[PDB]
């Protein structure tokens, strides 16, 4: 009479709690689209929960939507306010809202994502350009420098000669280290409200090939071989821009699209240039700093204890224990464990007596990594015999 | 888990026709199996052909999914007060011809989360059942049972026809992709329905111009 | 254009009728969805000469949410889209009470159009 | 030559994923850990008068430990949760003998240890003794450490 | 613990007025109400389980929360009366938690108490600065604290269904 | 730190259905509880150098108790009838320490003990001892409390 | 060995045709199998002959070569969460007959560096699958399986032909 | 039980017909069995249907 107990129907929605992986979480630090907080980060789960909070149609909006369709299990959005108008204009308060110091303290005072990523410098392509191209990048591999363990996804523009000149600008050895741009920009299926197509920028699709298999094959294994879900093609191919081929700036990935198999990731390799020093290939960054990111998880445990030897040798036993279990998982070369890792904590191994009354704990971790198998050079050979 | 820790007991419930309109009765057994077995066998049959080019052996017949269970039922511990015989003159019943239609009742066993063959349930009948008491009374009240129940796959046809137009329902709707076409079309047309698609064919079912008319993201109909 | 060709089209579930257009219709994609609206509103029953056409969540209302009844509600929404709606899959049905003010499940039923993760060691002891 | 390690000075730590401060617990027996290799002998044919011994795989024994009741530690409510079957999680353990100073001579350093059984003493009338509870953990892994090895 | 509603009246022809005719006895403004209807395909129904206090988060409405709560009343009440003329010795607070903590468990393992820990589904707190004190102790008082955690009933399904479009 | 328990001074309370009074009877030699959780191991292939053990099911251990030949209580006349077949009733039993005051430092608290053997001692001609009969009880589920867990 | 020490499981592909053009689902599954066995088998039949000059017997068929292996699951250690119906819903599905065409979905069972019966792969289709399910949850999600798989030989057409153009190919 | 605790014993009763019209001799044996065993069962037949729509026996 009072009560009518039965069957209902709405859409509301019931929501996942905590994915964990802080190291792939990306963070997508777009202008809010036209509830959330003018600042503070907010944890999007599904896709309905981005219709939810940002609608269907913008520039994030869409990006969320390529998040989410490609295979992405969370993500967190940074808003930073309901933006102007007239593009040209959005697109140097955007820049200029990422070098405040109140960036830093949003991103320092965060320790939930790993992966910082602006989408909307996609638009700088319809608009100096190259003087708001440099300034896009820099701001971003600055804030990941100065963070503790955090990568920027950075891109290209599209026209040959204003990406040239922009991979032959100085970048610094610490801050190419930790960042990426992935080339072709990516034409998506999604329609602008008429026949023609939404073309978005490749580090939405990036960044959800980048968790999942990180999440399905461990993130020791590559970010490329991936192929693109809801992409139609890029928006340029490499047989008909030979720049970007000069070996004279950072390096770039390309995303690239086959016969027999649909848009592929097809690199992976940081911003440094360097032969030998092996802070290339992205999966060598992510994954050492997700040894970073449990090891000193153990290591503030033991943390407010006494600098006498045991607790030294409590912390190497626990330490030498996890990094046996991933060897023996295969995230490491070598096939003894003498040459996979080693550990060395103590009294004149690392740490002096000066170092323990200033109350210093000193551990050193060598690792042993594994290499893609970026090239396969076929040979063959006759053997007559008879 | 995740709500609470009571537990869910097995139900054995029991029809009349093949499909679900006829409900016979309907038991809960108390103190559950510890352990299931479904065992699957299909038979093949080698090919003795005498122009020795292949080894090879067909398909002859897939035998039903046969299930193996064993209860048991006491009732002299003081929380246990049903006498176990009002609880076998049902497994005892459901388990043996109908007085109705002279026929075996179609049972399906159930577990709370357990999840049979693909479904939720085991449908079937018994092939086997049986009781071994082997505690009694002075009056020979029985009070402890024994049951070695033995059932097999038998599912009803509209639940099974369900199952077919779900794998291949007759039409494709193939989309195409980047760097396309039609000899690929078809070996992804030919299996969404496993019939090879003959290419061709989708050229003139979808009214094509020039056998490259597709324009990476539109739509390609395959029937048959 | 397609999915309205090979997905059928028929009424809206709530008839809505005008003098300027004639009947409200429901198409494609939109028609699947209508359809399992339908199939959960209607309980065994209530259509003459289709008595088997019916979701039957009536069975459910006062049963205590004990995780026993989370797996019935989950093997009733499987089996009635296999018996009633072949036109789409299930993907997974997610049920929780609701936090604020219970006594009310939530079910979430996603449907189709119709690996162990090895990443979890480097989190673990 | 340097002289051997006494047997009566010796720290476990314990690091369970439940509880997220390590915690270290006096015990006092320490049963003993053992490693076999499992080989299995094969009979030749012509072959009479040597053996063939052929290595199949490592068989780790069982940490048995022994401590008072005393209060209620970290471990103690963590073998409880266990054997009532409330969660299943297992630690990484850490033992390690100490010299005159204080240092970690050898360490054994145990891994994901799951704890199986617990064994209460006697109690007896005429008795004069503390009341020793047993414990006991499988583990899947071993690697000893130190420099007495 | 379960709930008296969902069950099918034997021997009863119809409820003599339905609530499609009076819709009246809808209006939020007075004591909680149960409706006995009839279905189509099953018979004369009891609709209903909550009680006169039409109150939304105070959870002594739904029946069988009242009688269940009361049917634990019952048999705490037998066995705390069997230690009832004992000494107010802390021995005899420790042989009355060992009795009721054993009886809690088991109806917690029977599915009468919501929690999927035992830390969540009841509690007990008896003692001399936990729930008495010197002054309750000298006036012959034992103090007993228990804490529950109840099932609440499934009253309305609220289905949602999402496409997944799936290229 | 606190000092350990010793085990000398032990309650036990039961508590039957057939008897309406619970009653608190004191004995020599309570055995000890035990509760296994009964592991397998298992063998993979490619794995040669670890192990895998997989829990299953807790095993409960018995109560055996000790007392002398003394008037007949209400548990001897229990024993009696259950051993005669008469009934089948089982007891909840609170087995509790006391530390020097008289506080219950540690707590047991067996549910449905059935019992299950009776066991007399030795009639000797020069003997010099009390006649001590055993007693011994199958329970379904234990759970200790207390602050000295 | 030679580079690391990961471990490599089996996987368990599965297709619709004879050849490789139509895939199914593929499982790899954990808990390597301890041991496999593959026996071969040759049927002969002795010449009864009236002339008694000589012994011997003909060669009639070859048995297909027949693979057993043993598996296990387990979702309870804190290291397994995924649960083991979603493991068992693939072997017990490519393991019995489809539901598009009626047959088995012609196997093929791989290891990292195990060579099978003189080929890197062994083909073949499922002649026998039994499931034992040993422990529960209060709710019963079954997490503990011990899977008895047991399959034949069943190569295609094509490799078998290869196979034979490479001994005496008629010059 | 319920009112005295002697034992009953089996009973083995025979006839010559089918039904209880004509008893034979009839024994009550001493010394119960301990343990009974009923065994039911029941022949199903696979059809090996060529039309391959269900799976049936």
């Amino acid at each position: 009479t009072m009560v009518l107990p039965g069957v209902s129907y709405n859409e509301t929605l019931l929501t996942q709690a905590s994915n964990d992986d802080p190291v792939t979480m990306p963070l997508f630090i777009g202008y809010t689209p036209p509830p959330v907080t003018v600042m503070q980060p907010v944890s999007v789960g599904s896709l309905t929960q981005a219709n939810s909070l940002f609608g269907q149609r913008g520039t994030l909006a869409y990006s969320l939507r390529h998040f989410f369709e490609n295979g992405g299990l969370q993500c967190y959005v940074l808003p930073l306010g309901p933006g102007k108008g007239e593009p040209a204009a959005r697109l140097q308060e955007l820049i200029a809202a990422l070098q405040t110091p109140q960036m830093l303290e949003t991103l320092l005072a965060d320790d939930k994502t790993g992966l910082v990523l602006v989408p909307e410098l996609s638009e700088l392509n319809e608009v100096d350009a190259d003087a708001l191209w440099y300034q896009g990048w820099q701001v971003l591999l600055t804030l990941c420098r100065q963070a503790p363990q955090r990568f920027a996804l950075l891109e290209l523009p599209e026209d040959p000669a204003s990406a040239v000149t922009l991979t032959q600008q100085s970048f610094s050895a610490d801050q190419c280290q930790r960042g990426a741009a992935w080339w072709p920009r990516l034409e998506t299926s999604y329609q602008d409200e008429s026949s023609a197509p939404v073309v978005l920028s490749p580090l939405p699709a990036v960044a959800a090939a980048i968790q999942r298999s990180a999440h399905d094959n461990g993130v020791w294994k590559a970010p490329a071989n991936i192929a693109l879900a809801k992409t139609r093609r890029p928006t340029q191919s490499i047989l008909t821009s030979q720049a970007l081929l000069d070996n004279q700036g950072v390096s770039c990935n390309l995303i690239r699209s086959f016969v027999g198999k649909g848009v592929r990731l097809w690199g992976c390799r940081t911003l440094l240039n360097e032969e030998n020093t092996a802070w290339r290939y992205i999966q060598i960054r992510l994954l050492v700093s997700s040894v970073e990111h449990y090891l000193s998880k153990l290591a503030r445990a033991y943390l407010f204890e006494p600098n006498t030897a045991p607790t030294w040798m409590k912390l190497k036993g626990q330490v030498w224990t996890w990094l046996r279990q991933q060897w023996l998982a295969g995230a490491f070369f070598g096939t003894v464990e003498d040459e996979a890792f080693s550990l060395s904590i103590g009294l004149d191994e690392t740490m002096t007596e000066d170092d323990i009354r200033h109350g210093k704990m000193i551990l050193q971790v060598r690792l042993a990594l594994l290499a893609p198998a970026e090239f396969i050079a076929i040979s063959l050979t006759l053997d007559l015999r008879d | 888990s995740l709500l609470e820790r009571g537990l869910s007991k097995l139900t054995l419930n029991a029809w009349k026709d093949r499909e679900g309109k006829i409900p016979a009765g309907s038991m809960s057994a108390m103190y559950n199996p510890e352990t299931i077995q479904l065992d699957y066998q299909t038979r093949f049959d080698t090919e003795d052909t005498i122009n020795t080019a292949s080894q090879s052996n067909r398909y002859v017949i897939s035998e039903p999914v046969g299930l193996n269970l064993t209860l048991l039922f006491d009732s002299q511990m003081p929380g246990n007060t049903t006498p176990i015989e009002t609880q076998l003159a049902m497994l005892k019943s459901l388990c043996a011809v109908d007085a109705a239609t002279g026929s075996p009742y179609f049972l399906r066993i159930t577990w709370g989360k357990m999840r049979w063959e693909n479904k939720g349930w085991f449908a079937g009948r018994a092939r086997d059942l049986s009781v071994t008491y082997t505690l009694f009374d002075r009056d020979a009240t029985p009070l402890r049972a024994t049951v070695q129940l033995s059932l097999v796959a038998d599912e009803s046809f509209v639940i099974q026809q369900s199952l077919k137009t779900q794998s291949a329902p007759d039409r494709a709707l193939v989309s195409v992709p980047d760097l396309a076409s039609l000899p690929l079309l078809a070996l992804s047309a030919g299996g969404v329905l496993a019939s090879s698609v003959d290419y061709l064919s989708l050229a003139w079912d979808n009214d094509l111009d020039n056998l490259d008319d597709f324009q990476t993201g539109d739509f390609l109909r395959a029937t048959k | 254009d397609i999915l309205k060709a090979t997905l059928g089209q028929c009424w809206a579930f709530p008839p809505r009728f005008s003098p300027d257009t004639g009947v409200s219709l429901t198409a494609g994609v939109e028609a699947v969805m209508q359809s399992l609206r339908v199939l959960f509103m209607t309980e065994p029953g209530e259509r003459i000469m289709r008595e088997s056409y019916g979701g039957g969540m009536h069975d459910f209302i006062f049963e205590n949410i004990t995780d026993e009844l989370l797996a019935n509600i989950h093997n009733r929404i499987e089996e009635s889209i296999l018996r009633h709606e072949p036109r789409a899959l299930l993907k997974d049905v997610i049920i929780q009470p609701d936090k604020q003010e219970a006594s009310r499940l939530r079910a979430q039923i996603t449907v189709y159009l119709a690996n162990i993760h090895d990443g979890q060691t480097l989190r673990l002891l | 030559m340097s002289t051997p390690a006494v047997s009566h000075r010796f720290l476990v730590n314990f690091l369970f994923n439940n509880i997220p401060n390590p915690f270290d617990i006096a015990f006092q027996r320490i049963s003993g850990l053992s490693r076999t290799l499992e080989v299995s002998q094969h009979r030749e044919g012509g072959e009479n008068v040597r053996n063939l011994w052929l290595a199949e795989q490592v068989n780790h024994g069982s940490l048995v430990l022994e401590r008072g009741v005393m209060n209620a530690s970290p471990l103690t409510l963590q073998f409880d949760r266990v054997l009532r079957r409330e969660s299943t999680q297992w630690a990484n353990v850490v033992i390690m003998l100490l010299n005159e100073l204080s240092l970690p001579v050898t360490t054994w350093t145990l891994s994901h240890a799951l704890p199986v059984r617990w064994q209460m003493g006697d109690l007896d009338a005429g008795s004069n003794q503390v009341l020793i509870n047993t414990l006991e953990l499988r583990y899947q892994d071993m690697r000893m450490l130190g420099v007495k090895l």
